[PDB]
RNA sequence: GGCCGCUCCAGAAGAGGGCCCCCUUGCCCGUUAUCGGGGGCUAGGCUCGAUGUCGGCC
């Protein structure tokens, strides 16, 4: 019977100097068995605190660690560029050890609206016998948008994949593409091919769409 | 910064192939740690897999992988391995190797207080195959605040990666090229796009160069507007 | 009614075992290994013990 550990929120946008609390919650208690990690993309990840509030060796002290219960917390006291990285709690109470799922801590900045964009399949994938319909949802923030699908008015589900940009390098936006992939024969059996967003920065949703052939 | 974990061993093999992983250490003594095997499968959190004591040679493993995989280690090589057996897809990651140090004074194993930086384990049984690339070409209907958005769809190809560059480099502002999604086939896909003044389409030329190195293939493909 | 027992029956019977919580391991302890103390439960299901509503002897 292992103890499962459950970390919100999944992500957290914050500026530099923010004091920044990032959750976690053991199935049962672990007493004082938690240790908390940092990753940055594509590094391993390395130990901040262990015993739940202990530093260890080289960490800068605005980072610190707290339990009430069950729920174990880290806290940046002032957050610094270097620290928008991902952060994963573990216990070590028990065998097996078993960690959380990752809070990302994000840069917040101001709304921006997407700028969508349409792509119907080229007809040099057509002659393949595949029609990938590309939807674009381009340097917008926050992270949080609905892309829906609709060909001949009908809302597409399960045959559609999206992709989304880390937070740009400069503008500390994402883009998101939305593919919907259908066969050569199912897309020429309609006519409107249609992308509907929906986002806060966007006082209604946009649709772009087109008709095939035209 | 004496202590370091150098894996080795990852790559590519089929669903019921074997793999075995090296992890390295120098800067401390095997016996005087608990090794692991902890992995990342891409975009998802950290798996432990696998720990060994050599000093006594207890070893305990993860319920998923017990009977496949075998961890061990070398003390006069200061190395911990990590051989993979009856391997799947489920089981592709990042594999880390890590390090607990011993402390005689303690009771009981710690964190996880050091990490080496991961070797790459795919397991699939798709071939290797260069991508297709298609273009997304803009049309005089999708011109936002005098703003053209194209790009090219790079679909089906294994395994990773693909990296793209648009005009053999001289075009980066703008430049979005997305993470690959795998899908139910097998392969990958995934799609670069670019913003660019749209007056500026009949007087510049736009080229995606997408490069596969496993499959040796580099592509260009001129995307240019449909007109009528 | 006595004595000797638990082979059988009874659950009237309490330890083992198992689960949870607190104490940053906190008398002493601690397998290259997570303890100890305290608290909250689980009973007739297994082991051991005890008992008689049981068995044997007189
Ligand atoms: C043994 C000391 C312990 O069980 C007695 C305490 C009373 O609580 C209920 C009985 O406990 C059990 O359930 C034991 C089950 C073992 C198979």
């Amino acid at each position: 019977s292992d103890i499962q550990m459950t970390q919100s929120p999944s992500s957290l946008s914050a500026s530099v100097g923010d004091r920044v609390t990032i959750t976690c919650r053991a199935s049962q208690s672990v007493y004082y068995s938690v240790a908390w990690y940092q990753q940055k993309p594509g590094k391993a990840p390395k130990l901040l605190i262990y015993s739940a509030s202990y530093l260890y060796s080289g960490v800068p002290s605005r980072f610190s660690g707290s339990r009430s219960g069950t729920d174990f917390t880290l806290t940046i006291s002032s957050l610094q560029p270097e620290d928008f990285a991902t952060y994963y709690c573990q216990q070590y109470r028990r065998r097996p050890i078993t960690f959380g799922q990752g809070t990302k801590v994000e840069i917040k900045r101001t709304v921006a609206a997407p700028s969508v964009f349409i792509f119907p399949p080229s007809d040099e994938q057509l002659k393949s016998g595949t029609a990938s319909v590309v939807c674009l949802l381009n340097n917008f923030y926050p992270r949080e948008a609905k892309v829906q699908w609709k060909v001949d008015n009908a809302l597409q589900s399960g045959n559609s994949q999206e992709s989304v940009t880390e937070q740009d390098s400069k503008d500390s936006t994402y883009s998101l593409s939305s593919t919907l992939t259908l066969s050569k024969a199912d897309y020429e059996k309609h006519k409107v091919y249609a992308c509907e967003v929906t986002h806060q920065g966007l006082s209604s949703p946009v649709t772009k769409s087109f008709n095939r052939g035209e | 910064s004496e202590v370091q974990l150098v894996e080795s061993g990852g790559g590519l093999v089929q669903p019921g192939g074997s793999l075995r992983l090296s992890c390295a250490a120098s800067g401390f003594s095997l016996s005087s740690s608990s090794m692991h095997w902890v992995r990342q499968a891409p975009g998802k959190g950290l798996e432990w897999v696998a720990s060994i004591s050599p000093y006594s040679g207890s070893t305990s493993y993860a319920d998923s992988v017990k009977g496949r995989f075998t961890i061990s280690a070398d003390t006069s090589k200061n190395t911990a391995y990590l051989q993979m057996n009856s391997l799947r897809a489920e089981d592709t990651a990042v594999y880390y190797c890590a390090r607990t140090k011993y402390h005689y004074k303690n009771y009981y194993w710690w964190a996880l207080d050091y990490w080496g930086q991961g070797t790459l384990v795919t397991v699939s049984s798709a071939s290797t195959k260069g991508p297709s690339v298609f273009p997304l070409a803009p049309s005089s209907k999708s011109t936002s605040g005098g703003t053209a958005a194209l790009g090219c769809l790079v679909k089906d190809y294994f395994p990773e990666p693909v990296t793209v560059s648009w005009n053999s480099g001289a075009l980066t502002s703008g430049v979005h090229t997305f993470p690959a999604v795998l899908q139910s086939s097998g392969l990958y896909s995934l799609s670069s796009v670019v913003t660019v003044p749209s007056s500026s389409l009949g007087t510049q030329t736009y080229i995606c160069n997408v490069n596969h190195k496993p499959s040796n293939t580099k592509v260009d493909k001129k995307v240019e507007p449909k007109s009528c």
